[PDB]
This record gives structure tokens, C-alpha cells and sequence, in this order.
């Protein structure tokens, strides 16, 4: 390396990234999506957790990939050399961007403009706004005022896709019940009926072919 | 742990019969379901013992296991008593409880008997909401002399090390 | 939420329908086993159960092939919805 | 070790004298619904469950306020058997 | 604590409105049922299940909306109790 | 060692009695009502925590606790 | 010893070894159906995991063995030393093709090419289009693709096997009902007599050898 | 001093230590009958999972500490000597008989062949098995051959144990049914009265006496 502090700085990035991909990437939903349909198949042990993670993590790798390409092939140039702290440092923030577009697509400003009034002390921290004036607030907001709107703003959907794939199952259910009490076998528990049932029609719709795919293309398109 | 795992067992069949079925969960201490009832009457065993200072007999019974078995001469567990012991535990373990099993087995008949003038009468309903404050109630009364059943009669002592262990050197 | 309206009660619907037939036809069964029962009047418990038994069956044997196209089509049409 | 007897047995008593009077009139009226579907013949089974909710609900409507102040007494009884030893 | 008292009270409150409509309906279609088994002399297990379920169905689809409407405002007003102090 | 282990075991069993009372309480009215299906844990946890937010535990406690130690 | 990248290369697959069984191999069935078994036949805690995942991990080391030694006794070998970049990565690709080509057989065509059209640089317009001769598309389609593929398939795959092991224990379960209706003891519960006959109907089958036997059979070749 | 490799040996064997207990000892029967027994009762945790693990591994102990012991008694032995890699391996191999010849002992001959077998046969261009003749493959097939066909003998041998202890409490559940009938004393529930018999019944007569000692008389005199 030519720099010790652009060393420094690399290693300790390096040290962090677990965390970063853990809380600022598409693999919060991918995580908890196939663990809801574990649990509304109603298995308790299998697959194995390690599993669903490793193919949640081998995923979200094709949806980020681009950009770590796009920022490490514009920081590698040496062209040009630096005058002075300004100069650098706006060579700096405007590498960042590609990163920084990503999570302002899909956060939700209102958030973002509320902790931004927040680190600063500004006006003894919420105030009134009598007029509503809005000033590239895309370009302004700092990336540590955007992550945490990103990560709760993704948590919410993954939740309302288990919604959504709850209901079918729900039907076999209270199905299977309900002809059990016609027959008048009242004493024996659907669970033992219901199961395979749930395995077939999964394994009908092939659920995970189709739940893959739709998953990335809600951030990629593709032939 | 024999005196303890009597009245975790006692507690388990007074849960069952009540009903209450439903209520337990597995503690990750140890691996054990536990219901309501059994917790409590565990942890009660167990302050009664500490009072008692039980804790000097249990490094006693560590101190001479030491001497009369010692580990350079191949000490061994016994096979033939080894082989009754988790019948006395289950033994003891009815022997205590009995008494709240009849009258609750005695409280069902009583209702069913009742119901063949009445046959609409769930008295299966019935007896679920009101054997739970039976069972209480019955406990209330014989609870007093479980401070002395468990401390002394149930706690191991050191002079049983010498019909358990024998040296195989 | 237009949607998610419509797939709570499609949901309900479905049930209704689903669980529908097989108690009309035991209700039919046992309703005129027992009318049977009295004319040449002999009394027994069990002749419903067993008819009835025969009765779903042999209705769930015949549409059952049914079920599953009525199912499948729900179950894509709420994961597109979700992923949309 | 008399305070440990006392207040493990004090634990039982206060459980059955709370849950003592709801299940008194889920009792009741267990009983007098059963006898009411004898004297005029209807098999319904679900009333005594609809009827039984709401005589609950009423009377833990009634005793909210006694069960806040017999737990609060206890609780500060066994705090103070359990820290105050000199 | 008139704040603890309210939320304590009104989730109880609000438990027994909402169960009580579907019972309520289930309970008189179970009688009038029963009764016509009487009067017709007539006797079988599953016809009055058959019309409780429909009867039951048809009660969720016309009352759902205002089950959405009551639990929204409760689950608002809980959230700004618990933050209100700041 | 042993000697301490002995007391704070000890004064651990004395908190436990309430929140007993508050679970077999909860678990006997469930089945006056016949809910046998119902967890009552879902229900007796909230219970317990505003007893003791009510107590005020950590106070008391902490109190008694450094008191037993100097006159 | 050798090449210190060689080194770390070696001790980088030896760390990751576990996610790998874990993720693309017959472990993931095998792991899978063993449970079913105990869940068909209604036990909660007989076998232990511990014993069953043994097993599985016994079965699954001999189908991937003879590809392990294959691939080692490829590589120590030491006929040529290497002029370029392009000789020395078509020499390390040449050694993987065995594995590649087990992933192929049971991963699924079309996944496998959505997946590789996933991977391609982005474009500003909808991807210029193509299509590839078989020795790359047929022949050699890359890992990254492959793995994931072969995951969701394995499940998918498993799940069928478990349907099929619950239709005769359902048929018992439902027989045993009508006959205690039929004698009236409407009150008794079931499953205190169909549990054993499951049991007795399972050891009659030998149901263990059999499993053990056709899921080798899936992927050896014995005569 | 020793050896350096010797050591290695040591400490590895002894982090694998539990999992080989878990799958290749007769704990793996006496862990399953003693649930089995307890289930058929009527009421879990009674005795705890604790109690019933303990005892059998404490039984286990007797029949398997003899075998280890005498095997490191083969090895303390200052009377040997060695010439080649050969020699070496003969004599490693021959210590660990004591072991191999249990394990011969309780398995099944045939599927120990089948695996036998699927170790090699994916590299074999022939038909022809007599190749070798029997009298040395008899006596050595390997360790891992036996392994898996051990545990999964031990596993039908412990169902058809308990299938044998089911039958009389089923006898006595359509008693209590059938009595309850005749007295027309109908609306209760028979679980209530059975599950207190049956647990008296087992309890006077010291059901888990006998079976223990049952268990142990197939691999020890207890004399
Ligand atoms: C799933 C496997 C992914 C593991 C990530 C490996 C991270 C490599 C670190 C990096 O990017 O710097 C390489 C860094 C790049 O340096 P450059 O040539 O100057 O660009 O060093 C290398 O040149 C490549 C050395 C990579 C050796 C790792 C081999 C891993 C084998 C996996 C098992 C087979
Ligand atoms: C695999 C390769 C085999 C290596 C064997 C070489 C060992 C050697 O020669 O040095 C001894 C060396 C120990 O050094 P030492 O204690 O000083 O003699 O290595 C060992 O740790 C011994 C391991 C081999 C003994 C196998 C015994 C297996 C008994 C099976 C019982 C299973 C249930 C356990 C019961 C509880
Ligand atoms: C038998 C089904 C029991 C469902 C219990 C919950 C009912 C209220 C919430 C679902 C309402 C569905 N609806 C009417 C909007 O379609
Ligand atoms: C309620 C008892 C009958 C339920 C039948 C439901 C079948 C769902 C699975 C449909 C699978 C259709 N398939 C793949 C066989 O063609
Ligand atoms: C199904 C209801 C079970 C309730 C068990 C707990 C009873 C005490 C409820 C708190 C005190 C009464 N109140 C009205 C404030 O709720
Ligand atoms: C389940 C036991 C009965 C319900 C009451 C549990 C105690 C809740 C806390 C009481 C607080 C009393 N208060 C409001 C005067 O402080
Ligand atoms: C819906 C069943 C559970 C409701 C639990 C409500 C807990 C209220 C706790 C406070 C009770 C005593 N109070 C009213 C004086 O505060
Ligand atoms: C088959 C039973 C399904 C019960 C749950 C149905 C989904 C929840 C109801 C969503 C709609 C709520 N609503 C009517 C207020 O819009
Ligand atoms: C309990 C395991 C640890 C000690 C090792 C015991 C080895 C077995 C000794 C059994 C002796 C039986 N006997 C005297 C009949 O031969």
C-alpha cells in the first residue's frame, strides 16, 4: 500500500463487514423469508438453519456484487493526486454514491429527514415546521442517517410476505378439520392428517423455484 | 438428587391430574420438562435442605467417598443395587402422592353418578373447574409434615457409600 | 389495501366452499337413514356412522382431483401478489 | 426456617382464596344451564360456554381492584423476610 | 395508575365484545335447531354443525371491517400511553 | 464460597412466591373457562412485569442487599 | 508447502469445509428424510438427532469419496510446471470438472440458467441478447451458478420422499377411528393403539434397510 | 516427550469421544427402550429425561470399558518391534479387533457386505465378487463398513423390544373402556381412571427391575 491510513481504514472496513452485510443488504429478507416457510409448513428441525442461510447469503451475492465491482474499480485509479483535504475528501464521498443511491431507493424519506434533524442538535431537537420545502434531500443525507431507515424498512416487508404465504395453508387446516367433525372422529388430532397434505401442495407449486426467482427480480430484471 | 427428583415427580402428577396439561416447557438448565406445580415444590425441597444444612453432609459424603474408595484402586459402582433404583424413586414418588389421586378419582365418580338424573349435565365440564381448587385445597392441608419427610428421611447419608461402591482392585 | 382485502376473503370463501359438500352429503345420509329408522321402526346408533363413513368417501374419492386445481390456483395467485 | 414454612404456605392459601370465587360461579352456572336443558329438552352445548364468559368476566370486573392490593401486601412481606436479617 | 387501570380494563372489555357476536349467533341457530329436531321427532348429529358454520361464516364477513377499526385505534392509543412521558 | 452460595440461593426462593401465585391463578381460571388449548404464558407474563414494575423490586432489593453487608 | 497462495488456499477450503456438506451435497437429503421417518411414525424424541445426523454423515461420505480422491490424486501430480495466467486457471478449472459434472446431473437446467443469466454485467438497455454452444452451456455452466440450484432441487426432492412415507401410516390411522366407532367406544383416544401398529407395521417392512439401500442406490452404481 | 503424532491421536479421539458413545454403543438401545417404556405409561416426565439417561450410560459402561481397556493394555506393550509401514499397520489393526469383533456380533452380515461393496464398486469395470476368497474379507471388513449397519440394527432391534411392552396396556385401556360402557356410567372419560392403574399396576410389580435386567442378560452375566 502507498498510504498507512488507507491501510488502516481497509482493515477495519474489513472488520466490519459481517455487520454491514447483517444489517444494510437484501439479505435481511431473504433470511427471514425461508424461515417463515418453515414455520408455516410446520416443520420444526428441517432444513437446517445453516442451510436456509447459505442460500439466502449465495443469493443476495448476485443482487450486491455490482456494486463493490463499480466502487473497487474507481478507487484502484492513482490518475489523479490531491491538493489539499477538500479535494480528497470530495473525491471520497463521491465514490460512496453508488452505495448511497441503493439505500435511498428504497428507505423511506420521512425517516431519513428525522434522524437527520436528530444528530444535530438543531432547534432543541423537534420543532415545528410551519412551510415544507424539499432541497435535493436526496444528495444531502448522510449514509449513517440512512441505514437504520433501510433495515426497518426491509424487516416490514419480509413480514408482510409471510403474511401472504400463511393463507394457503390456513385453508387446508380448518378444511381437514371441518371434514374430520362431518365424520364424527372427534377425538383425533388433524395434525397427523394435515402435514402431508401441506408437503404435496408445496411440492405442486414448487414454491421454491418460483419464490426465488420472484425475490430477485424485485431488485434485478432479467430475460 | 434422590430427594429432589421425588417431589419433581410428585408435582408432575398433581399437574396431570388437574389437567393443566398444556402448561409446561422444557428448562434449558437441564434438559427436564417442568410444569407449574413441580417447579414449585423443587425449589421448596431445596431451601428446607440448605436450612437443615444438608451442605455439610454433601462434602462429607464426598470426603469419605475418597477414603473408602480411592481411585488407584479401581472403585466401582455396584451392579446389583444400581438395579433397582429407579423403581424406589417411582416408588416413593406414588407412595407420596396417593392421597390426592383418590379423592379426585372419587370426585369424578361422584359427578358421573349425579349426571344419570341429569344426562344433558356435562359433568365432564364440571370437574375440570373444580378439581384444581380441591387438589389445592387437599395439598393445604397435608403440606406441614413435608418439612420433615423430605429433610431427613429422603437425604442420603455416608454410611450407604459402603453397600453402592466396592473396590474392584 | 385492495389487495390484501381480496385475499382474506377469497380465504374465507374458499372454505366455506371446500368444507361445504362433504357435510351436505353425510347431512343427506344421515337424515334419511333416519327417517328409514321409522317405518318397520328398529332403533340403532350406529347405522349413521357407518353409512356416512361411506358417504364422504366416496364423495372426497370422486372430487378430490377438484381440490388441488382449486388450490394451486389460489396458491400462485397470492405469491405473485406478494412478490408484485 | 419457620419463615420459609409460613410463607410457602401463605403462597397456596392466597392462590385459592383469588381463584376461589370464579370458578365457584362457573359452577353455578354449569349447573343451572344443565338442569334448564333437562327440564325443557334441548341439546344445545355451547350456551354454557356463552352464558359461563360473561359471569367470568363480570366478577373479574368486580375484584380487579382486591387482587392488586393482597399481591402488593405479600410481595413486600416476603422482601423483607427474604433482605431484613440482623 | 389511571393509565394501567384503562388499558388493563378495556383490553378485557374489548376481549368480550368481540367474542361475543359469533357465540351469540352460533348459540341461537344451536336452539332453533334443536327445537326443530323436537317438534319434527326427528334426530342426527350434523345438521345443526352444518348451518353453525355458515351462520358463523356469514358473521366474520359482514363484521370484519369494524374488528380492523377497533383494533387499530387500540393498538395506536397503547403505543402513545407507553410513550407519553416523553 | 459455599456460604454465600447458600444465602443467595435463599433469597432468591423468597421472589419467586408471587409470580407462583400469579401463574397457578391464571392457569386455573383458563380452565374454568375450558381453554385447554391456550398457553398461559402469553397471558401471565405481562402480569408479572407490572408486579414488579408495581414493587419497584430493583429498589428494595438493591437496598437490602448492600445493608446486609454494614451496620 | 509450495506456493504460499497455494497454502492459503488450501487452508481457506479447509475452513469452509462444513457449510459446503452442509449446503451442496446428499447430506442436506439424507439429513432431511431421516427426520420425516420419525415424525411419520409420531415419535418426539427417539432416535436423537445426534444419532441420526451420524448416520446420515456415514451414508454421504462414501457416495463423495472417490470424487475427493480423484480430485486429490489430480493435483499431486507433478508433470508441468505453468507459463501464463490463461494455462495455469484452464489447468485449476480442468480439475473441478468432476465435481461440476456431479452437480449437473441433479440441479435443474432451467434454474441453473436463470441463475448464470443473473450474473452478467448490468446493461443501461435490456441485456444484448445470445445463445452458447453445449460445451460451455451443456458441458460447463460455472460453480457459482450451479450450487444454489442444486440446494433448492435436493429439498424439493426431499420433500417428495417424505409424502410418499406418510400415505400408509395415514391409511392406518384412519382405518383404526372407524373401526372403534364401529364398536362404539366413541370416547377412547386412538392414537393409544395405532401408535404400536405403525411400529409393528414399520419393523415387518424393515423399513431402515430399505431406505439405507435405494438412497445409495440413487447415486452409486452396484453390482 | 513421546511422539508428536501419537499426541495428536489422543487428543482428537477424545473430542470425538461422545459422538461415537451416541452412535456406536448399546446406549443407543437402552436410551431408546426406557422412553418407549415411559411414553406407553401415559405420562412424560415421569421419570425425568435426566434419570433415565443417566442409568444408561452408567449400564453402558459395564459392557463397553473392558474393550478399551484391553485395548490399551494391547498397546503398552515394550515387546514389539517394526520394520515398515506395513508391519506397522498390521499391528495398529490387530489392536483394534477386540472392538471390530463386537461390532461383527450385533450387525447384520448382508448389509455390512452391501456397504463393503459401495466403498470400491463405483471404480470397478467387473461382475465378479469371488476375486477374493471369503476367509480374510469375512473377518476384515472395516470399521466404517460396520459402523452405520451397527446403529441401524440396534434401532429395529429396540422397536421390536417395545412393540411387546405396548400390548398389555392396550388390553387394559379396552378393560377400563368396556366397564365403563357396562355400567352405562358413559360421560367420562376412561384416560382419567386408566393412566393411575396403569402406573400402580407396572410400579407393584417392578416393571423397571425386570427390564433392566432383561437389557443387560444379552450382553453380560451379571455373576
Ligand atoms: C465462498 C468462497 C468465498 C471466499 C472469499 C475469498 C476472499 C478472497 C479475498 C480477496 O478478495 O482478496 C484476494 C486478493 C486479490 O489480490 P489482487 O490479485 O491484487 O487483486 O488475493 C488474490 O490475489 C486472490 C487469492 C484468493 C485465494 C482464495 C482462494 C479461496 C478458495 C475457496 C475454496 C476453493
Ligand atoms: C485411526 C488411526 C488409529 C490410531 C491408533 C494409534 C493409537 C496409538 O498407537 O497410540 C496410542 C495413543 C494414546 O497414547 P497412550 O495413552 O500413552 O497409550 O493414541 C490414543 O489415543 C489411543 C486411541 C486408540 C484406542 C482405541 C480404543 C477404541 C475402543 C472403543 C471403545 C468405544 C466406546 C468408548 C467407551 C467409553
Ligand atoms: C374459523 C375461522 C376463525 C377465524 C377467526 C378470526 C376472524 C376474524 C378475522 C378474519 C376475518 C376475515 N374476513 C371476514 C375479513 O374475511
Ligand atoms: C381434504 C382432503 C383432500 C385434500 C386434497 C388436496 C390436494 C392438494 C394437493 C394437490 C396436488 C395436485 N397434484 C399435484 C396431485 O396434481
Ligand atoms: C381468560 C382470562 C384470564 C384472566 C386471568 C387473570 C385475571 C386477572 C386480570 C386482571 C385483573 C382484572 N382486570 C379487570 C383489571 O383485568
Ligand atoms: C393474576 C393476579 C391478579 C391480577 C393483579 C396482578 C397485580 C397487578 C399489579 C397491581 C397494581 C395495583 N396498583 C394499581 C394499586 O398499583
Ligand atoms: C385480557 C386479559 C389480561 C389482561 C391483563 C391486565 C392486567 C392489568 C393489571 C392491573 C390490575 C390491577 N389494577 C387494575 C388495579 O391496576
Ligand atoms: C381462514 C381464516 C383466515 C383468518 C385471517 C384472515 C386475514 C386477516 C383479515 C384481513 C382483512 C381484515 N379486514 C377485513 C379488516 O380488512
Ligand atoms: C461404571 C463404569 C466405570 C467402571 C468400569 C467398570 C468395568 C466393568 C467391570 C464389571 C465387573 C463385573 N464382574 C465383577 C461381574 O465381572
Amino acid at each position: 500500500m502507498g498510504n498507512d491510513i488507507s491501510l488502516i481504514a481497509l482493515l477495519a472496513f474489513s472488520t466490519l463487514l459481517p455487520f454491514i452485510i447483517a444489517s444494510g443488504t437484501c439479505f435481511v429478507k431473504f433470511s427471514i423469508v425461508f424461515v417463515m416457510v418453515r414455520n408455516a409448513l410446520g416443520l420444526q428441525q428441517i432444513p437446517s438453519n445453516m442451510t436456509l442461510n447459505g442460500v439466502a447469503l449465495l443469493l443476495s451475492m448476485f443482487v450486491m456484487w455490482p456494486i463493490m465491482h463499480d466502487a473497487y474499480v474507481y478507487f484502484e485509479d492513482e490518475d489523479v493526486t490531491f491538493n489539499d483535504i477538500s479535494s480528497l475528501s470530495k473525491h471520497v464521498d463521491e465514490g460512496l454514491d453508488g452505495y448511497r443511491d441503493y439505500l435511498i431507493k428504497y428507505s423511506d424519506r420521512e425517516l431519513v429527514q428525522f434522524f437527520e434533524n436528530a444528530q444535530l442538535k438543531r432547534q432543541y431537537g423537534e420543532e415545528t415546521e410551519t412551510v415544507k420545502r424539499d432541497k435535493d434531500e436526496i444528495e444531502k443525507p448522510s449514509i449513517f442517517a440512512l441505514l437504520p431507515a433501510y433495515a426497518l424498512s426491509e424487516i416490514k416487508s419480509a413480514f408482510k410476505i409471510g403474511f401472504y404465504l400463511y393463507l394457503p395453508f390456513v385453508v387446508v387446516d380448518l378444511v381437514v378439520s371441518s371434514v374430520l367433525l362431518a365424520l364424527g372422529m372427534m377425538m383425533m388430532s388433524p395434525v397427523t392428517i394435515s402435514t402431508p397434505i401441506k408437503l404435496v401442495l408445496f411440492v405442486a407449486l414448487d414454491g421454491w423455484t418460483l419464490l426465488s426467482k420472484g425475490l430477485i427480480l424485485q431488485y434485478m430484471d432479467i430475460a | 438428587s434422590w430427594p429432589f427428583w421425588v417431589m419433581h415427580a410428585l408435582g408432575c402428577i398433581i399437574d396431570n391430574q388437574r389437567g393443566a396439561t398444556l402448561s409446561s416447557s422444557i428448562d434449558p438448565a437441564n434438559g427436564i420438562d417442568t410444569s407449574e406445580m413441580a417447579n414449585f415444590l423443587n425449589m421448596f425441597a431445596a431451601v428446607v435442605y440448605l436450612q437443615n444444612g444438608g451442605l455439610v453432609t454433601m462434602v462429607d459424603v464426598l470426603n469419605k467417598s475418597y477414603q473408602l474408595c480411592d481411585p488407584m484402586n479401581e472403585c466401582t459402582p455396584s451392579l446389583p443395587p444400581l438395579l433397582t433404583f429407579i423403581n424406589q424413586v417411582a416408588q416413593n414418588a406414588l407412595v407420596l402422592a396417593s392421597p390426592v389421586v383418590l379423592v379426585l378419582l372419587l370426585s369424578e365418580v361422584f359427578l358421573g353418578l349425579l349426571s344419570r338424573f341429569a344426562p344433558q349435565m356435562n359433568a365432564f365440564a364440571i370437574s375440570l373447574t373444580v378439581k384444581s381448587g380441591i387438589a389445592v385445597l387437599i395439598m393445604l392441608l397435608y403440606f406441614s409434615p413435608v418439612l420433615p419427610d423430605n429433610v431427613l428421611r429422603l437425604s442420603f447419608q455416608a454410611t450407604g457409600l459402603s453397600s453402592w461402591f466396592y473396590e474392584r482392585g | 389495501m385492495d389487495d390484501l382485502v381480496f385475499a382474506g376473503n377469497k380465504a374465507l370463501y374458499l372454505v366455506l366452499i371446500l368444507s361445504g359438500w362433504p357435510t351436505i352429503v353425510a347431512t343427506i345420509i344421515g337424515l334419511l337413514v333416519g327417517l328409514f329408522q321409522t317405518v318397520t321402526q328398529l332403533q340403532e346408533q350406529t347405522l349413521p356412522f357407518g353409512i356416512k363413513l361411506l358417504g364422504v368417501c366416496l364423495c372426497l374419492f370422486l372430487l378430490s382431483g377438484w381440490y388441488g386445481e382449486v388450490l394451486l390456483s389460489y396458491g400462485r395467485q397470492v405469491i405473485f401478489l406478494a412478490l408484485a
